[PDB]
Order: C-alpha cells, then structure tokens, then sequence
C-alpha cells in the first residue's frame, strides 16, 4: 500500500511486566548473595584450631 | 638405636599430620584457581608405609564452572581436625619424652 508508513512493534504491557519482573527478580538474587556471604563469612572463624 | 624405635611412630605421625597439613593449606590458598583439583593423602596407609607420598584426588561434591573442586567447608573441617591431631601427637611425644626423662634424672 502506497501512502502509509508502518510503525514499530513494541508492546508497552509487555515491556511494564518485564520490568516489573526484571526488577524483582534482581532483588531476589540480591538477597541472595548477601545470604551467601554472611554464611561465609561465619563460617571462616572454624579455621582458629 | 633402640631410642628411635620407640619414638618413630609417633614422630612419623607427627611429620605425616604436617605434611595433609600443608596439603591441605595449599588446597586453601588455591581455592579460586579455575581447573585446580583438590589433592589429599590417606593418612592411615601413608603412615603404614612410612613405618614398614602419594596424593590422592578428592572426590568433588558439587560441579562448579571453573573446574575448581575445593569445597570450603571440607577443607575446612579436615584442616581444624588435623591441627588437633598435630597438637595430640606432640602432646604424647612430649610425655613419652619427659617419661624418659624422669626415669634418668636423680
């Protein structure tokens, strides 16, 4: 068709809940780690005899 | 000399617990080195060689990316109880020493 142009594609929802879930998802592996590094850091003491 | 018979098992014991002890030190030190196997030795049938090294692979319990078996809490243990041990042999040495000695002073 000769006369209009096509525009993008993007989704907005899509893109809202894949923040959304991007988000959390950082969070949790953040908390995570911290966990992680707690417990280690607990458990290097056994080390002293 | 009958006087190296009597102590050679317990200073042999005390030069093997040094020796896993070191080993296990290094399986400490390159805990981060990627494709690095954690290496230990049997202490029983070592110390029934040496009294009548081979470094025995340590079985990996979980797989990493970077190849490293050296699992923390392992080494870790095994580090803690052997420094006891190296504390036990050199109390027992030393009390069949000061025995020995007691027995000459007057």
């Amino acid at each position: 068709m000769s006369g209009v142009l096509e525009g993008s594609n993007v989704k907005p929802v899509e893109a809202m809940t894949d923040m959304i879930a991007n988000a959390r998802r950082f969070e949790m592996q953040m908390k995570v780690i911290t966990s992680v590094d707690e417990n280690e850091g607990r458990a290097n003491q056994l080390l002293s005899m | 000399d009958r006087l190296d018979a009597a102590l050679r098992f317990q200073q042999e014991a005390l030069n093997l617990r040094a020796q896993r002890q070191e080993i296990l030190a290094a399986n400490i030190a390159n805990a981060d080195t990627p494709g690095y196997q954690a290496r230990d030795i049997d202490f029983a049938s070592e110390l029934k060689k040496v009294m009548v090294v081979d470094l025995l692979y340590r079985v990996p319990d979980q797989p990493s990316l970077d190849g490293n078996t050296v699992d923390m809490d392992r080494e870790r243990t095994q580090f803690a109880d052997n420094s006891l041990k190296y504390q036990m042999g050199l109390t027992v040495l030393g009390s069949q020493l000061k025995g020995m000695m007691n027995v000459l002073q007057g």
